[PDB]
């Protein structure tokens, strides 16, 4: 069962950082076309990934194995490459780019002005970069959970923020952004449409 | 009862250190002073016995970086009698 | 969605130990009051922790993202402070006192002199303080999760026992509570007419 | 609610190193009698535990209180203590033997020649034995969790693989094996023989 | 060079907890002789541990084998069996019994009526029981840092308190206690005449 | 004996979310005045830490007892409160302000473009935030280990940086700043002249 | 100061997925010529990745700066590349070929038919693959730590046996094999063929 | 159970004024005593560890003025197996 | 059947902590007491060989603090005669 | 199972004065006795190991004076194939 | 079939040392002994090649401490007449 298919065609700096600081594989780096497939159930996901490393020569860093689902990255340099690695994964679970999940948005919000009690608590829960006391905050969770990076890579590209904590697997994937109002007001808005602009089921 | 804890200094800057230091010391209560005159005044807390044995040799250790210590004492069970007729913060 | 408010007029000394050992916040101090709020879904309780901190000066300890929930702990010397900022809380989402669900008891044993092999894995798995070969056990699942701080509070507060492990936040929220047998009977008692005189929706 | 009972006879070399490495319990050896009960909801498990251990001398290994579940482990040289043990259990939980659920299939695939791209993440994410590259890979998924150490004992007795990794406990459990393409293939095969030789609630 | 070999006689219960807790290899219960072997270099253990497990029925819990000091801990219900494994340990090392080092009591500190504030940071820190606040805290360093479950063991033996923490590796060895004031007195008299009772060499 | 002794007279906000990310205790925020002492030996940082508690209003957060040295961090909004626990530690200690060692830079080394196979190893292995792959670094050490505190806090108090990883135990204290290029060398700066402009014993 | 510099002229299948597993960076795969140096100081290791990353394109996964040294492992397909990589790390630390220090076997022991109480500690303290009961076991020290991937390189490169903990880093370099007994033998006298024929400085 | 206090006096005596006075120095119960022949007689009380520890300190004191103390010790947790077979007045 | 393990102190008190050391040191069996009169008390543990040999280790590292220690013997079997004409606890 | 004591003397007079003293001083048990031809016989006791600890070093004391003993060695846990094998007295 | 090793003391004490010694340093199978006469035991143990060559040298290291070893010999391969000759545990 696909719940997460798509198809990032530049991986933002803070994004690959994260990605690589968080992730279990063969890390990215800024640049590089990536891929993120979600399916049900959480085992067969070694089957895509095998057959996408025998079709193409992507590297792969996030492949996690979760608690009901599993969640695969691939990447390489060269978006032919990714997409024909794409390609060979929606031949290989015999569905198409419609048979994705068209993720819903559980909660968006901007938080102004964020107090200094509210901060510590959210980056001693962090793994990414540190919101600062005053700043504002972008919260966001996307059922299924794959599509929070495509949510951090779009806003990242059309903002200066910061990427606190993005957790692309799991039940839903969450969001963490920080930055001045104005910047997180256009992240928010940038993040919210790429989010609404995926089709699927 | 309770066992009582007094101290006493030859002044009043040494009675209120020794009477701050022996309820950060221990789960005292100081029930109040006694000014006897002539300079001495007298601290009294007053809870069980082995937390009024660490207090006052945690007030007197801290009484005499600062003033003159007159005497120090510790009664474990002090009778009824004791607290009926004298000041003591525990008076039927 | 309102799953869990409970107010804690006092956090008993083991509870607020255990509290400020395994939080990831400003730690409590034993006879603070507390308020915990337990929402779905698992992110809007950012939004619901920054209205209480403007607009009160309640200091928060356990702010916890779970996998479909999320957990809030707030706590002041003064219980006025955390009674606005909790009247703030339901402010925030429109609800009120009752909106809250009516915990479920789904199980409740007293397991009497647990042998060595039970307590080594026991308290191999808990951080609070460590159950004794010999000991009793009691147990404890509410669903929803926040209403186990709740039992520890009332728990403790009217018996002499050891806070083995409780656990506010998942599915089912968890309690383990050794001790003597009459006090962990005591202690069972009270917990369990702690969690049935709370209202709420079913 | 029953929903895992497993008796293994002897426990495989490997499938025991392992139990020995990720329990939080008295450590198994090989060559002895095992057994495996998985209940809801997850802390009832400690009252299963205590009238185990009440009843015979057994010793257990795995105790995992899960999120929504619990799994107990127990073991002894003596299949006839071990089994005594799993009567008492299920005279504890006033189920039979057939009250567990008859465990599912739900993914097995025989990944042969796996590339190094793929198994450097899959044994950087595993506790046990060690993917190469170039050999093949079996996955295994089961509902529910207790039965992936069935397939474990079974496809190590029947073969000669490497037991990458196995879950016994949460929503689903996992098996992963390695090794050669005919001994995957036998141990593939003595897997889905000995999950779907289970009888039970379906 | 043997450095620490002590003959625990009798695994008090909080002692057994907390070795079942903080344990590596197979955990004990109390009861139970133990036998706590630290030598110089810390590579030669697994020789050591083999020739015991070799000779006797011992069950092994702690064997660490960190930067040149190499732990080891062995027990079983009989205390001729503990001590033939001890032997055994002995005569494999080819020293005696007076080749260990005579213990040092460095620094001995009890801490009258610790603030709460001190205590999240105590117990936050540490693997065993809770300190509240309000409650007396014996620390102590000795030298070699195996004669602190010796320490713990005797101060448990004598007084009623909680072991919060012992460390019986690194270079330096801790021990957190705490309960009232004149149980931590005479926790710490106990385990300040039981370490410097010890025959050695220094 | 007295290795480290500074006040930071005004934590600035990176170092503060550092310090409440990193610290086992009660969480600064920005604007406090901290502190910082580091003696030699290490467990009696617990006296001195309960005599600066017993004294004061201050809160703390790093007190950690090390394999050979004891760091204390109290913070306060009221920096006369926190020179009064300052004062309380140093009559404890029976030393005085210059009882302090004077720092040493020793390896003040600015990398620049740091290529992103290089910046995943520097972030995999920090806390703060994360580099990006072409923004320089700044890596300093300086002995004793605590005053890499006051050069984190006098480099975000000059430039604009992003603090990535600062280290205030060990046998050194680490510092790695990251950020553009004139930036780093404003903060190298300032670094550089507020660590070797303190005085202390040599 | 060049401690270890050790050109390993190809990575053999599980020293690959060790390396793999319990790498801070960009993981190997099997075939490709690996690179470690280890000098002395611990923070120089930045520049000197900075300089191999910036001449070569080789790729790192190792790169930890410890207590008092510092690790560096560059690797890639083409073997000119990592020995131009050498030639720059070489260059940058103003060294030679015969600057590092000469490997020194402390202790090679046997410790064949491994009784599994033994292995269940062995193992769980281990990354690699597992022991299982009654195999051989061959453990190794070699000075300074970074040569123990060597002998862990070439004692695969001979015999047929299981890797089960390689430590690379420290004042000691760990090495643990297992297998059968031949094996083992053969194993063991290619990895002291290797350590022993290695030129530097005394 | 309880902690376990002891004074051996070489005399009835000695015995019963070292017993008087640990009866009213702290809150004990003097729970019996027992005589071993050839003049020596044992003092048994049994409280909590902050009062006999307390009360034989002082109960030696009003011992050692008229009689001859041969062994104080305090006990602060006899075992299980000593209160079962020998007398000191919790015998189930 | 069960060695044989004893400590004789001249006073009650220095025969109870040497009763208090050995059973807590070894699971060990104390049976009672024998007062062989003139001040002699005699502790009496009674367990297997492994146990009453540490056992009295024990009791007799605790009684020499506080006690002048008579004599500590263990037997490790005592013959049938002895146990059934002597009062050790095990008397058919 | 049990441990394993042996004593081996060149002599029928030295094995049995070496196998009574086992008996006696320890609670073992003398399975049997093992004739190996041209003089030697080896006298086997077999119980726990905190017993054939010493009573084969009270076998020796007393069979050192009256013959000549070969060998003594005492094994804390044989293996359960040595048991099957050879005849120590506890086959299966 | 399986390979053959053996190990003779002059002495049964040594021997079982040695039967012991090899049984648990490998996978082995203590068949019997063979009793020659004039105290020539003869431990045999006969297992895989790489086994038994690890288990007699760890039983030839462990029997001279305690006894008189007279020869100790590894077969790879025992050719089949002469397992069914002498009595190696593997009669056909």
């Amino acid at each position: 069962t696909l719940r997460t298919y798509i198809f990032l065609d530049a991986l933002q700096p803070q994004l690959a950082t994260f990605i690589g600081k968080t992730a279990r594989g063969f890390l990215p780096v800024p640049g590089q076309a990536s891929l993120w497939v979600e399916i049900a159930p959480g085992i067969a996901i070694n089957r895509v990934t095998d057959a996408a490393l025998k079709a193409t020569k992507v590297q792969p860093a996030v492949q996690v194995v979760e608690r009901a689902y599993g969640l695969l990255e691939v990447h390489h340099f060269d978006q032919g490459e990714v997409l024909a690695a794409g390609s060979t994964i929606l031949d290989k679970l015999e569905v198409r780019e419609e048979g994705r999940l068209k993720p819903q948005v559980m909660t968006h919000q901007i938080i102004r002005a964020v107090e200094a009690y509210q901060t510590q608590i959210i980056n001693r829960n962090s793994q990414g970069m540190m919101i600062l006391p005053g700043e504002s905050l972008f919260i966001l969770e996307t059922q299924p959970a794959g599509y929070a990076v495509l949510a951090a890579n779009e806003a990242e590209k059309a903002a200066n923020v910061h990427l606190v904590n993005v957790t692309p697997y799991g039940a839903f994937g969450r969001l963490y952004l920080a930055g001045s109002e104005a910047e997180i007001d256009a992240a928010a808005e940038a993040a919210e449409a790429a989010i609404r602009s995926v089709s699927g089921v | 009862a309770d066992a009582l804890g007094m101290i006493e200094v030859r002044g009043f800057v040494g009675m209120v250190e020794a009477a701050d230091a022996m309820v950060k010391a221990a789960k005292v209560e100081l029930i109040g002073y006694e000014k006897t005159g002539g300079g001495y005044v007298t601290a009294v807390v007053r809870g069980d016995v082995a937390a009024v044995k660490a207090a006052t040799e945690a007030g007197q250790r801290a009484a005499e970086r600062v003033g003159e210590v007159v005497a120090v004492h510790v009664i474990p069970r002090p009778h009824v009698n004791v607290d009926a007729a004298l000041p003591l913060g525990r008076t039927p």
